[PDB]
């Protein structure tokens, strides 16, 4: 409100009357999440694929350890 | 009448759909509309 | 016994103010008395007479029906070459070396995850049929988009709809009315039709009873979804002031405490029924 | 006096009743009796008036104003679902 | 608003052939309406 | 005897374990969901 | 390797399979639960 307005106070304590009514809830609610249009088993593909790397790099590791283990003499 | 001035921020305000074929403050639709209607009704004065 | 000429329940239009119809024929005198599926609405109510309800339904919703797969195609293929992989490098390895025992370690953790993700993944997968649904309530319906849905061209649905006040009917006609390519249908048969033939991106909004129904008609490939959207009744209707309205509801009522209708139904509905057994 | 006797039995006394008061006390304290199967019949109740009231006519169709009108629903809601306890 | 008499919802003695509880109230003009639940039967229907 | 009774502990450890993530990833699987990363207004 | 015992190995095999199953199904069940939100934390409910 312009401030020195007739308007102002009553508009004030009208405002805080609507909040403890549940007035201004109720229209945020209406307006926001009641005309809302989005409101809220298959396989994981991609997942198993991380423990492949752990699977290859491991066996990576191993290969490296048979030709070592071949090596020592 | 108390003039009220606002902003076409939706769904504050916004135009209704046959707002063309509407006049007045029948033009607009909101959050902002409906708390104008409910100021206006606490307070007790006509508003555009 | 004879069919409505113009295959209409009845509706005066908002124009020439005219029923067609069954209760059309009824009002100017076409015919005696009206048996039929005719849903008491306020409107025809003040035309007619109904007798005591002989059914009761309510407007429902209509949707199209909806062991490797725990573990995705292309992984099972991925756990083959994997094994193929790990036995060709113990093959290039050959009581046993230390370095071929550690690859045992690492594909016995790697068999472990595997066995473990189809065992809790087929546990949400069971549990998951039973609790799953693609939408229950029908203010979900609503919001949900891409799923089209329609009622019939005329009657109580588009009308109830038309009428209500109550915020998701109103937000769905609204809908409806602006909705391109249109989504009514001329015949329920055409409405079925178009919930199959869209797969799942149209549901059709029509009365529990032709509903339940379908429900259990070849190719049995329909399903009713959530709860009524209200509860009201099939009467059978005669022209007010008819000589035979009171006896006629007499009878209504006195075949329904008999178990008569009941038995209809069920001779109609749940024996002719091809296939409402859901297990969780 | 029935319901009492259901609870009171410990499983020794079934009572039949109309499927609108088994669901009410479904859903009253202390919420230990339940509806099983489904229903015997199916009937309604209904407002009456001494026939040829000049009552009948407008009180009916009041009936079926509030059903459409969504009121009857609400109303059921409102003293089935909303005060009950075990919900 | 009154609360039926004797508290019952309505039957017909046989013998007697009075109604009794609400329809009784009903046909032998004691009350003027009743919003009760009230079972819709056919010997109800046939007195009112 | 001491190797033996050390690899059953370990056998009944490994076993709560394995179990414990089956039957948690059974729950993980049947419920929630993730999308997003849930970036730090900082992060980003 | 006396076949008794072998028999015996068997059963009480299949015994533990069935116990470690069971555990793991019921404290996947619980686990899934807990995921379900309470009944105390709605306010009508409560
Ligand atoms: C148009 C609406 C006022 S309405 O449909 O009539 N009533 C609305 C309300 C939700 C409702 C809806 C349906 C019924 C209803 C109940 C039962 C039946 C059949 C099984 C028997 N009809 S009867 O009247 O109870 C019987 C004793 C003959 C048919 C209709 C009763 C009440
Ligand atoms: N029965 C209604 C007409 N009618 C028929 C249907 F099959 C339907 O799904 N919806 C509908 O309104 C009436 O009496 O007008
Ligand atoms: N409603 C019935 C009376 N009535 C009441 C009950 F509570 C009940 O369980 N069964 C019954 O027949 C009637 O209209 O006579």
């Amino acid at each position: 409100t312009p401030k020195g307005s007739s308007l102002g106070t009553p508009v004030n304590l009208a405002v805080l009357k609507l909040s403890e009514q549940g007035v201004l809830d109720k229209l945020k609610n209406k307006w926001w999440y009641d005309k809302g249009e989005c409101g809220a088993s298959a396989l994981s593909l991609s997942n198993v694929a991380g423990v492949f790397y752990i699977l290859v790099g491991g066996l990576g590791l191993a290969m490296l350890v048979a030709l070592i283990e071949f090596a020592y003499k | 009448t108390v003039v009220v001035t606002t902003i076409l921020e939706s769904p504050y305000v916004m135009m209704k759909k046959n707002h063309e074929m509407l006049e007045g403050n029948e033009r607009y639709e909101g959050y902002c509309v409906d708390l104008a209607a409910e100021i206006a009704k606490h307070c007790g004065f006509k508003y555009k | 016994l004879t069919i409505v000429g113009d295959g209409k329940y009845g509706a005066r239009d908002a124009d020439t103010k005219i029923w067609n119809g069954m209760v059309g024929e009824l009002v100017y005198g076409k015919a005696d008395i009206a048996i039929a599926p005719l849903t008491i609405t306020l409107v025809r109510e003040e035309v007619i007479d109904f007798s005591k309800p002989f059914m009761s339904l309510g407007i429902s919703i209509m949707i199209k029906k909806p062991f490797l797969d725990p573990l995705a195609y292309e992984i099972w293929m991925a756990i083959v070459f994997a094994y193929i992989l790990v036995s060709v490098v113990l093959f290039l390895v050959s009581p046993r070396s230390l370095s071929a025992r550690i690859v045992a370690g690492v594909w016995w953790f790697f068999t472990l995850i595997i066995i473990s993700s189809y065992t809790a993944n087929l546990a949400a997968f069971l549990t998951v049929e039973r609790m799953v649904s693609p939408i229950e309530s029908a203010e979900d319906l609503s919001k949900q988009t891409e799923i089209a849905y329609g009622t019939l061209d005329s009657g109580s649905t588009k009308e109830f709809f038309r009428r209500s006040k109550i915020a998701v009917f109103d937000k769905m006609w609204t809908y409806m009315r602006s909705a391109e390519p249109s989504v009514f249908v001329r015949t329920t048969a055409e409405g079925v039709a178009r919930v199959r033939k869209s797969k799942g991106k149209y549901a059709y909004l029509l009365e529990s009873t032709m509903n339940e129904y379908i429900e259990q008609r070849k190719p049995c490939d329909t399903m009713k979804v959530g709860g009524n959207l209200d509860s009201k009744g099939y009467g059978i209707a005669t022209p007010k002031g008819s000589s035979l309205g009171t006896p006629v509801n007499l009878a209504v009522l006195k075949l329904s405490e008999q178990g008569v209708l009941d038995k209809l139904k069920n001779k109609w509905w749940y024996d002719k029924g091809e296939c409402g057994s859901k297990e969780k | 006096e029935g319901v009492a006797r259901v609870r009171k039995s410990k499983g020794k006394y079934a009572y039949l009743l109309e499927s609108t008061m088994n669901e009410y006390i479904e859903q009253r304290k202390p919420c230990d009796t339940m509806k099983v199967g489904g229903n015997l019949d199916s009937k309604g109740y209904g407002i009456a008036t001494p026939k040829g009231s000049s009552l009948g006519t407008p009180v009916n169709l009041a009936v079926l104003k509030l059903s459409e009108q969504g009121v009857l629903d609400k109303l059921k809601n409102k003293w089935w679902y909303d005060k009950g306890e075990c919900g």
